[PDB]
């Protein structure tokens, strides 16, 4: 890899100073560069290499969600025959996302996961594998869209196996999966009910925690347990 | 879109 | 080129949809096949080709400053020594922005400029021209720093020169050519008096030339003015 | 910064 000759520390020096440049593009590079060292990530570093990706990835989706959304009015009827060149740019943009969300799960699958013994890394490396296998299902068509759903799934019930066994219920990366998980119900997986219900179930044992934090501990897990607020109010 | 982190 | 084997008109199209999607990259890419297929550009097509690079190169810039500020705060008295990193990324960023602008001006110089005969394409482009040299200007430190500052001021001049003889003092691209010179005077050839007498000057005479304007001409007009009393309000 | 176009 082209990152391969520079130090370690260097690359997550890098990675930092790409975050304050909004360079997503150069943070993720260093980020999978520090990964592919081979030596397990601090939190902060697993914090880096997921604003990294959710960034590139996220510009990715919404534009995506753009080009689709301009395919699909072009499939209406009465609307003018405008030739191939949507649907190959949609594919163009597709393609690209599908490749960033492999080499995600590539990092995840060689060696992230199997090297996680603690819970917050393997839970936290288990939620990143769902997150990115939803990004490939929102984009699915095909003879392996069930498998890529199930894959999602997977990796979601193990993270949320692990963080209700080894986590308080305000942690703010069991709060974050469960979050997560649950648009996966409500967006990916067509159960709105079960959505509702991990949302609702997450923030009142939530809830029921918070007496136990300190101010600053307050802070993290109330501003996820907001996130899980607004979701429930627009699907309510 | 609903809130993800 | 990788766009030598896409349709000019196709070309075009994803340029359009690229723009809607925010995907400025692309955006350019398109525009750079479109430039290169050697048929001189629509008016329309020249404001896709200058949205494209300019949000591109934009983004350079300001992720450029951002990292700068850092290296300069680094060689500051009782700053700790962090190491080449800072310069690297810094370079890193620099070299790519100088690629970008070595590609819009090889546009420009083989071969948009030289068939530009109408004057509005002619100030468009030279404009171009001024404009790119300026941003290697803002980077450049070395032994061409002064020929760089001097391409820029040659391309703006020769642009202002035709402006002056060939459009009316409301015309957009008159308008914005005078804009960008006032602030090459100001940020780039230490001349603040000149910038400021560019801008109220050409404020000026806008405002005289404004009742012979439909209310859509008007409109168009009275944004860019707009813009040059801001950077008044700013200088003053 | 000031204003370009
Ligand atoms: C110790 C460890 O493994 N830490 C990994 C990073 C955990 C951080 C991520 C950032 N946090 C947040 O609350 C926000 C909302 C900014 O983003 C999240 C991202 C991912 C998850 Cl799982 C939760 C929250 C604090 C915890
Ligand atoms: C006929 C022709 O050659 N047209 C080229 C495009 C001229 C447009 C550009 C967009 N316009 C603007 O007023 C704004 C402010 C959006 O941006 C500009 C960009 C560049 C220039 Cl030179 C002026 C304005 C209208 C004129
Ligand atoms: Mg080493
Ligand atoms: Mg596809
Ligand atoms: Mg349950
Ligand atoms: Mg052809
Ligand atoms: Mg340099
Ligand atoms: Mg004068």
């Amino acid at each position: 890899g082209a990152m391969g000759s520079m130090e370690r520390a260097s690359l997550i020096q890098k990675a930092k100073l790409a975050e304050q440049a909004e360079r997503y593009e150069d943070m993720a590079a260093f980020m999978k560069g520090a990964v592919e060292k081979g030596e397990e990530l601090s939190c902060e570093e697993r914090n880096l290499l997921s604003v990294a990706y959710k960034n590139v990835v996220g510009g990715q989706r919404a534009a995506w969600r753009v080009l689709s959304s301009i395919e699909q009015k072009s499939n209406e009827e009465g609307s003018e025959e405008k030739g191939p060149e949507v649907r190959e740019y949609r594919e163009k943009v597709e393609t690209e996302l599908q490749g960033v969300c492999d080499t995600v799960l590539g990092l995840l699958d060689s060696h992230l996961i199997k090297e996680a013994g603690d819970a917050e890394s393997r839970v936290f490396y288990l939620k990143m594998k769902g997150d990115y296998y939803r990004y490939l299902a929102e984009v699915a068509t095909g003879d392996d869209k069930k498998r890529i759903i199930d894959s999602a799934r997977s990796a979601y019930q193990e993270a949320m196996d692990i963080s209700k066994k080894e986590m308080p219920p305000t942690n703010p990366i069991r709060l974050g999966l469960a979050l997560n998980f649950s648009v996966f119900h409500y967006e990916i997986a067509n159960s709105p009910e079960e959505a509702i219900s991990l949302a609702k179930t997450t923030f009142d044992e939530a809830m029921a925690d918070l007496h136990t934090l300190s101010e600053d501990s307050y802070k993290d897990s109330t501003l996820i347990m907001q996130l899980l607020r607004d979701n429930l109010t627009l699907w309510t | 879109f609903p809130a993800t982190v």
